[PDB]
């Protein structure tokens, strides 16, 4: 599991 | 001379996701009232910074056909293009308190070295009087860069970049006839940006001695 709160920030509505 | 309805539609699109972002008053009262140090400097850059990923992925979000990428490739492309959007942004604000801001950088226990060529580009970038649309462009012509290391589908980023480089180029033409050489000097800009990855690669590595955010050390490898 990488880039954690990128992913959160890119994938969230 | 005019740009078509399409390319008027695509700017469209990239002007009112440029006109959003914001840098939120908690952080720029901060740059007013916090202590005057090299270790508070540094902790507001880093702040700063943090904040305008967050703005620059929203930003990205909303660039037609940027969703439709392979979505490792829209990670590879947000990490490639982080440095060069900030120092973008930050020549933007400094041609338009940014008196305490430049002391605050020049104070933050970065060396010279990086400082000098960081206001040489603030000052090549005002001697363009650049438009609110060539600041948007640009912003995502770096972004949507088919070079950046580790995409898998390069053509699918390509397809995206040339229309706003034939949209950036209309515009030369049409807001400065007598001046054929605003293009290439827009150009310029983008050659200039990509040695601040460098410059920014060595920072890091020396600030050994730090903590920054999760948001900067997953972006940056840290
Ligand atoms: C003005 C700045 C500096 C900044 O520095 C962040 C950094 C830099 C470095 C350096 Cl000093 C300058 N250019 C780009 C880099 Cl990359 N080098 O190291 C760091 C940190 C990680 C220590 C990060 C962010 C902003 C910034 C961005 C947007 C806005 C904005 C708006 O949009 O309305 C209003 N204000 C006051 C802004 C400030």
């Amino acid at each position: 599991k990488d880039h954690q709160l990128l992913r959160y920030l890119l994938d969230k509505d | 001379m005019e740009l078509t309805p399409d390319q008027q539609t695509l700017l469209h699109f990239i002007m009112d996701s440029y006109n959003k972002q914001r840098m939120p008053q908690e952080i720029t009262n901060k740059i007013l009232k916090e202590a005057f140090s090299a270790e508070e400097n540094f902790l507001i850059l880093t702040e700063m910074a943090t904040n305008h990923v967050q703005v620059l992925v929203e930003f990205t979000k909303k660039l037609p056909g940027f969703q439709t990428l392979d979505h490792e490739d829209q990670i590879a492309l947000l990490k490639g293009s982080a440095v060069e959007a900030m120092f973008l942004r930050s020549a933007e604000i400094f041609n338009k308190h940014s008196d305490l801001l430049e002391a605050r950088i020049r104070n933050s226990g970065i060396s010279d070295e990086y400082i000098t060529p960081m206001f040489s580009f603030y000052k090549s970038i005002g001697e363009l009087k650049m438009t609110q649309e060539e600041y948007a462009l640009l912003t995502a012509i770096v972004i949507l860069s088919p070079d950046r290391q580790y995409i898998k589908d390069r053509e699918a980023v390509e397809k995206l970049q040339e229309p706003l480089l034939d949209v950036l180029q209309k515009l030369c033409k049409i807001h400065q006839p007598e001046n054929p050489q605003h293009f290439a000097c827009l150009l310029g800009r983008l050659t200039e940006l990509r040695t601040f990855n460098h410059h920014h690669a060595e920072m890091l590595m020396s600030w050994r001695v730090h903590k920054f955010t999760p948001l900067l050390c997953e972006i940056w490898d840290v």
